[PDB]
């Protein structure tokens, strides 16, 4: 499955081994280490979770399952996969998001700048990017107060254009002529970010009809009504 | 003593501003009227390491050390020459050098902050400790100071007097803070919160404080993910359910998107022990959030009702199939692994009933999908020819997709069809040339297929390509392991592949009229040059990760001072973490097992090929010798060729630079004096001081000091090994056997050793193995071992092989039982075994 | 929006192009006619149609502004058109068709021809049902496959206002 997270050092260099399988312009273990170290409460990770699933139990019951060897015996380590960070989790993907630091000459105020958004392309097309900036987007917005937001994309990646242009909804600022290491052309592009549209629970529904009932989270309501066991609206 | 130091003194702010060449004229200058000067020999070594120089350098630094007999000297000298040291991951010699200086008088308390970074790489705390507060108390007007004092506290174990200090230090200074440092102040509180952790306990009090605290300082903390995070685990540790609960509906609304959440969650409620609870909540939780997976996952994991199960398995997979994504069976990937004749069935039920409804030409999409999601299960299943089939009904339906190549690709390969499946997979990467997963994985599987050149041309295509004909220098540039270690092993199979060729080519022994085999030579012995020469290329790769490991350790320099300028303690604390876990990466311990491997293999070999067979005159002749035929203009032409063949192709594998390793051929390393003390004072030290309790190989630690005379290690480890995983596994009953094969008087070893290995095991197990059966040589250990452990294990009996020459057990019986046990598993497994393993 | 959506093929996917002549109608076509279409004098105009996000209908056309050395054929020469047989019944051809005389119409001309096999009648039909009109007969000689074989060829032309 998919689980959003923050962005650990214990990771980082499956971090760069994901860069391997994603875009080309690769990076030190400086430049991560210096991104993971400096704002860590920007970059985010997406891996999966493995958890119980009727162990042992009598239904068809079967001590010859595999689960990375840890039904019985078989030892108990971790299989030799670097993509892997623990018995049962690996990472699909990250977003790398750091601050502007370097001098200006000019008094610029505390902005967001996206990195780098490197997703596995076997595990897209089912929201994971865009979740991750979003929540990036809301942590910056909540914590370092960022005005605005700027980033560069391509040309050829329709699915970045779709990501960003389309999906996010993003405004291009500019264009910049041979940016990258192969001379391909880039647009840079740039949003004002506010409070009070950058929030999770008002984007719970991807689409809809005309007009729903956009149920959300208030006070207390599971800890309400009875026991599930005898009253009326048991089953 | 008089003009020299005015010259140095004057040529000192050439070093101290951006000047190279001008400084070292003038240190030349000085040396040609003195060569005696300390302090100039000092600068001189320095300033020609930092330029490119390196012999050089270290030749002058070499004399300048031994041109000291006490320590009485300027302190700049000192200074340069702890610079120097930290440049060349010298850490105790710069920290002696700058003790000595700082001991004799400088006026620069900047220079003790130095030591506080240097320490803080060898882990050395008790002086840290009092070197972070001198560097405190001599400057009072930064908050780094405060920062780095917290911590030195925090770790050592001054948790009351860091408390204290961070409380005087918001009380002096509470509301002078500008905005940019309110985020950093935020952190801090964090940290304190941190502190205030390791003050928690189990207190009723004390916990009631911290929450308290935490409360108070809430409107001033910017950090809202790690402070809820902590007051959910306050309230988990003092007994309020219904706050924890609404703090981790909160966390839930801020982030549905996760599995943590909801485990804490399910834990908090305690309504793990009834189903129908959980079946509600999920229901009712369902309703807020359509668009997300977790919350329709989890629930697949404590339904008992098989209708229930399957209604809640197709209400999962139809909107996966409607939209198509490219991971349905990643969605049901964990769920294999601990389900299967009771989910599996059903799963497959409903997606054959949801196709049998479908359209090749209405629905292509899910068509195409379904087609997909039956491919992997099946897969999964062990089945091979019905998968095929569907792949390649999927490819005549639509064969514009990279995913049904890769699939088609992965058939191939656990079919033993390497070379078949890198074709294909090269052929449906040349569709479109964007992606860099599909290129590593073609490089992967090429290198897999005992195809080396042409994955390395396949490779060079998106690296940088400069001083070089490929991308193998961008490659190492950009911190690479993947390729090094599939790499190596293509280069491991084809070197072990030629004994094998040697063995039947040997076999002959020119039977008869068998002329063929002696009238060609050259491309056999030209092939066999080639093969050595890419086995000791494989070697000096695998004398890159443990290097980027160090590298990457010792470039945590500036780090400690930038950790404590921005303001970023729980950073600190998570590199320090990193920087200690780095030894435990499972590709690490890869590569080291098979480093040992080969050393071992080396040691053997050179042990066995030192005295045996005869007549060394009649074998050391080797060729460049045609008796009257001109043999040393031929062999003069040999050489030749054989240098300007060389040249080109360590120009072809060029990877390190000339100027910083010499050792290109790897003609060294296979050829070492010592490998096992190389191998302990390189790759096993920093293994044995950085590694926890469960998770420690300890067939590695077995394999290593068997062959060094302690037997004491190999017995802890067996012992803690059989208290671990059990002592029903095979490679407990091998290794046992091994150990008393050992012990046997025969072998050349240490009496006392084998006797107090003998008088433990007589201690310790004494109703499980037979002890007193060493001196009869028709007791069989094979029949033994099958009637206890059995012979369905694969890797007791790939150890037994292994070490079969000291453990006389037989041979062709125990490779016909491996022939026969291995049948139960995958074919290109059984294939590898039978062509390398056996 | 709409699940049939076109795209300019660029080069990077010029190799996916090549695949579809071979899902189409094999022995037709080589590897040098498409690699020679993004070697850097005629002029090229390529389409992929995408239908939900995969790739389904290829068009790759040549304009020839040639009218001296030519009796009356002048405008868009329709080369290559793939269509799988399990995407069709859709209005994919009818889109790429309509694409075709888009591009046609912009290029300053006012008629697209198009050659067709002898041996086929679905196709000739389908392609007929549009709106086209076939020139005489049958051109002796004309279509060249990969090992060597020869058949007649057709032309549909139709003028766009």
């Amino acid at each position: 499955p998919i689980n959003i997270r923050r962005a650990t050092i214990n990771d980082i260099i499956c971090m760069q081994n994901a860069n391997l399988h994603n875009l080309p312009e690769n990076y030190m273990m400086k430049y991560y280490m210096y991104h993971i170290l400096s704002w860590p409460e920007a970059s985010f990770v997406a891996t999966t979770t493995t958890l119980d699933c009727e162990d042992s139990d009598e239904q068809d019951e079967n001590d010859k399952l595999e689960l990375t060897l840890d039904g019985t015996n078989d030892g108990r380590t971790i299989k030799l996969d670097p993509t892997y960070l623990a018995p049962g989790e690996k990472l699909v993907g990250y977003v790398l998001v750091k601050m502007n630091d370097d001098p200006d000459q000019q008094n610029e105020p505390p902005n967001g700048h996206i990195t780098s958004l490197s997703v596995m392309r076997t595990y897209r097309r089912m929201g994971i990017a865009e979740n991750l900036m979003r929540q990036a987007l809301f942590a910056l917005r909540e914590v370092h107060q960022a005005e605005y937001v700027s980033l560069h994309v391509r040309q050829s990646n329709r699915a970045a254009l779709h990501l960003y242009r389309d999906t996010l909804a993003f405004e291009v600022l500019s264009i910049e002529k041979s940016y990258y290491q192969d001379g391909e052309d880039a647009y840079a592009m740039k949003k004002v970010l506010k409070l009070e549209e950058l929030q999770i629970s008002n984007f719970t529904h991807r689409r809809l009809k005309e007009n729903e009932e956009k149920l959300e989270d208030d006070l207390e309501s599971d800890l309400l009504e009875d026991i599930i066991k005898q009253g009326v609206n048991d089953i | 003593l008089k003009k020299e130091n005015d010259q140095f003194l004057e040529a000192l702010k050439l070093y101290e501003g951006k000047q190279y060449k001008k400084s070292l004229k003038l240190l030349d200058a000085i040396l040609k009227k003195d060569g005696s000067h300390v302090d100039s020999l000092a600068l001189k070594g320095l300033d020609l390491y930092s330029v490119g120089e390196k012999d050089d350098a270290a030749s002058y630094v070499a004399n300048a050390i031994r041109k000291i007999e006490g320590a009485s000297a300027s302190p700049i000298c000192c200074h340069v020459l702890g610079i120097y040291m930290r440049n060349t991951k010298e850490y105790k010699e710069s920290i002696k050098w700058f003790t000595a200086a700082l001991n004799n008088g400088s006026t620069n308390k900047q220079i003790y902050r130095d030591l506080a970074t240097l320490q803080s790489q060898i882990g050395d705390f008790k002086n840290a400790l009092v070197s972070r507060k001198k560097y405190w108390e001599a400057f009072l007007g930064y908050r780094a100071n405060w920062t780095s004092l917290a911590v030195a506290q925090d770790v050592n174990g001054e948790r009351q007097q860091a408390i204290n200090t961070l409380s005087q230090f918001e009380k002096l200074a509470e509301g002078k803070i500008s905005d940019s440092e309110k985020y950093e102040h935020s952190e801090c509180l964090m940290y304190k919160n941190d502190i205030m952790y390791k003050a928690a306990s189990d207190n009723q009090d004390k916990l009631q404080n911290v929450l308290k605290h935490l409360n108070d300082i809430e409107p001033c903390v910017f950090d809202k993910f790690g402070l809820l995070e902590r007051k959910a685990t306050i309230y988990m540790k003092l007994g309020q359910l219904k706050d924890a609960s609404i703090v981790y509906r909160t966390l839930i609304k801020r982030n549905p998107d996760n599995f943590k959440y909801y485990k804490l969650l399910e834990v908090s409620l305690g309504i793990q022990g009834d189903n129908k609870l959980k079946k509600a909540l999920y229901g009712k939780l369902e309703q807020f959030y359509p668009r997300c997976e977790p919350p329709k996952f989890i629930p697949l994991t404590f339904l008992q009702d098989k209708e229930e199960l399957s209604k809640k398995l197709r209400e999962y997979v139809l909107p996966q199939l409607e939209r198509g994504v490219p991971a349905t069976f990643s969605n049901v990937k964990p769920l294999y692994q601990r389900r299967k004749s009771k989910v599996s069935p059903l799963l497959e039920k409903i997606v054959l009933d949801y196709l049998s409804g479908l359209d090749p030409t209405q629905d292509p999409i899910p068509f195409i999908w379904t087609n997909y999601y039956l491919s992997q299960h099946f897969l999964f299943l062990k089945d091979f020819p019905k998968a095929q089939e569907y792949i390649d009904a999927a490819l005549d339906h639509t064969p514009t997709l990279v995913e049904f190549y890769i699939l088609k690709a992965r058939i191939l390969k656990h079919l033993g069809l390497m070379d078949t499946a890198a074709g294909i997979l090269e052929e449906g990467r040349q569709l479109d040339l964007q992606d860099r997963f599909i290129n590593c994985k073609t490089v992967k599987y090429f290198l897999r297929a005992n195809n080396i050149d042409k994955a390395v041309e396949v490779a060079s295509l998106f690296t940088k390509n400069d001083d070089s004909v490929n991308g193998i220098k961008d490659l190492h540039l950009v911190e690479a392991s993947w390729f090094i270690v599939e790499q190596a092993e293509a280069y491991y199979r084809l070197y072990l592949d030629r004994k094998k060729k040697l063995d039947d080519l040997a076999s002959l022994k020119k039977e008869v009229e068998s002329d063929k085999s002696e009238q060609i030579a050259n491309d056999i012995k030209e092939n066999q040059w080639l093969v050595r020469k890419y086995k000791g290329l494989a070697l000096k790769r695998f004398n890159a990760i443990p290097k980027f490991y160090k590298q990457f350790e010792d470039d945590q320099l500036d780090f400690h001072s930038y950790c404590m300028r921005k303001g970023t303690p729980r950073a600190y604390l998570e590199m320090l973490e990193w920087g200690k876990a780095l030894y435990t990466k499972p590709m690490y311990v890869r590569a080291m097992k098979e480093a040992s491997k080969l050393y071992f293999q080396m040691h053997d070999d050179r042990l066995k090929r030192k005295s045996d067979s005869l007549d060394e005159n009649s074998d050391e002749i080797q060729n460049n010798g045609q008796n009257s035929s001109s043999q040393k203009k031929k062999a003069k032409k040999e050489a030749a060729a054989m240098n300007k063949r060389k040249e080109t192709e360590a120009k072809s594998v060029a990877a390190y630079p000339s100027d910083q390793d010499n050792d290109v051929f790897g003609e060294k390393l296979i050829e070492t004096s010592t490998p096992m003390e190389d191998f302990a004072t390189e790759f096993y030290n920093n293994y044995s001081m950085q590694v926890r309790e469960d998770e420690r190989d300890y067939i590695l630690d077995f394999e290593f000091n068997y062959r060094i005379g302690k037997l004491a290690l190999c017995f802890a480890s067996l012992n803690k090994f059989a208290k671990r995983f059990g002592t029903t596994s095979g490679l407990f009953g091998s290794m046992a056997i091994v150990l008393l094969h050992a012990t046997r008087n025969d072998t050349p070893f240490d009496p006392i050793l084998k006797k107090v290995v003998t008088k433990s095991l007589e201690k310790e197990y004494s109703e499980n193995f037979p002890l007193n059966e060493i001196s009869n040589n028709s007791f069989d250990w094979l029949n033994f071992y099958q009637e206890k452990f059995g012979k369905n294990d694969i890797n007791g009996l790939l150890f037994l092989y292994r070490y079969r020459d000291d453990v006389p057990i037989g041979s062709s019986n125990l490779k016909e039982m491996i022939i026969s046990s291995l049948s139960p598993l995958e074919p290109h497994s059984q294939n590898e075994i039978l062509q390398y393993y056996l | 929006r709409d699940i049939c959506t076109l795209d300019n093929v660029y080069a990077n996917n010029l190799g996916m192009l090549t695949k579809l002549a071979h899902v189409t109608v094999p022995n037709l076509y080589q590897d040098a006619f498409f690699s020679a279409l993004f070697a850097e004098k005629d002029v090229h105009f390529t389409q992929m149609a995408y239908y939900s996000e995969i790739p389904v209908g290829g068009l790759v056309a040549k304009l020839v502004p040639k009218k001296q050395n030519e009796l009356s054929l002048k405008g868009i020469q329709i080369e290559f058109l793939g269509v799988l047989p399990n995407y069709r019944h859709k209005s994919i051809g009818s889109k790429l068709l309509k694409f075709a005389e888009d591009k046609c119409s912009e290029c300053h001309q006012h008629n697209v021809f198009v050659y067709l096999p002898a041996v086929d009648d679905l196709t000739k039909q389908w392609f007929i049902a549009h709106g086209f009109e076939q020139v005489g007969e049958t051109v002796n000689n004309f279509i060249k496959g990969v090992n060597g074989d020869e058949q007649d060829a057709i032309l549909l032309k139709k003028h766009i206002s």
